[PDB]
């Protein structure tokens, strides 16, 4: 059981990456899912979040830029990132398996998730 | 004159909850100085078959690894016998298991309707029902993972810092 990111590394602004997160020993279909990150020396931001009933929830900063959505033929949850600012430089970090709650606020509550990847960077240059 | 150096020396360790067995068939253990924890039982420390399971914990569960303890290790990822015979031996693996980010691919059982029994290996991923509505395998409220990942980070207390453990059974 774990989870591998993958997608990461440089990109000019404005430009686009699509990041993946390959699950073994776990079912993404009926699994709650999110994509976190973190800028260094500052705090760790929920950025798009998906249940098991296929709704997604994104964070303001993110949202109209960026789609979660699983994939089934590869068991991974994949992040499509367009329009990226320097904002968006930060490591980039998947978690999955809901432990505690409701999936529905699993952005706020990174420690919600059970199971978590070892992260994959993203530098947008200006 | 059993092979230990293959389980002690392993370049990788697994999670508890998955822990590893290899069925063998002494003095440079107490010399090593490495090992934090050297504990046996029902046997002078100074064999058909040997078993030697190996698994990752946080140093501040290394004391579950013994006979009638409690704790979600013990109770739900690795449990010894009343009567066992044998050695638990564990060293800090921090330099091999921790990451400036953190670790997260150890991973422990966090629930389980039952205790296991004593070397009992539960690696099972059922969704587990925390309350009276049946899950079905989907993820939800009160229908939960029943796996967490340990983060281990070099700069954690050595009580949450990684222990490999190393249980030898006769
Ligand atoms: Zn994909
Ligand atoms: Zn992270
Ligand atoms: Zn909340």
């Amino acid at each position: 059981v774990q989870l591998q990111e993958s997608g990461g590394g440089s990109v000019q602004a404005g430009g686009s990456l699509r990041l993946s997160c390959a699950a073994s020993g776990y079912t993404v279909s009926v699994g709650c899912m999110a994509w976190f990150r973190q800028a260094p020396g500052k705090e760790r931001e929920g950025v798009a979040g998906i249940d098991a009933s296929g709704i997604t929830k994104y964070s303001d900063s993110v949202k109209g830029r960026f789609t979660i959505s699983k994939d089934n033929a590869k068991n991974a949850l994949d992040l499509q990132m367009n329009g990226l600012k320097p904002e968006d430089t930060a490591m980039y970090h998947c978690a999955a398996g809901l432990v505690r709650g409701s999936c529905t606020d699993v952005l706020d509550h990174p420690s919600y998730l059970g199971v978590w990847g070892q992260g994959t960077q993203v530098t947008v240059s200006s | 004159l059993c092979p230990f150096g293959e389980v002690f020396n392993a370049t990788r360790f697994a999670s508890v909850y998955a822990w590893n067995r290899k069925r063998i068939s002494y003095s440079v253990l107490y010399n090593s100085a490495s090992f934090s924890t050297f504990k046996c039982y029902g046997v002078s420390p100074t064999f058909t078959n040997v078993y030697a399971d190996s698994f990752v914990i946080r140093g501040d569960e290394v004391r579950q690894i013994a006979p009638g303890q409690t704790g979600k290790i013990a109770d739900y990822n690795y449990k010894l016998p009343d009567d066992f015979t044998g050695c638990v031996i564990a060293w800090n693996s921090n330099n091999l298991d921790s990451k400036v980010g953190g670790n997260y691919n150890y991973l422990y059982r966090l629930f389980r309707k039952s205790n296991l029994k004593p070397f009992e290996r539960d690696i099972s991923t059922e969704i587990y029902q925390a309350g009276s509505t049946p899950c079905n395998g989907v993820e939800g409220f009160n229908c939960y993972f029943p796996l967490q990942s340990y983060g281990f980070q070099p700069t954690n207390g050595v009580g949450y810092q990684p222990y490999r453990v190393v249980v030898l059974s006769f």
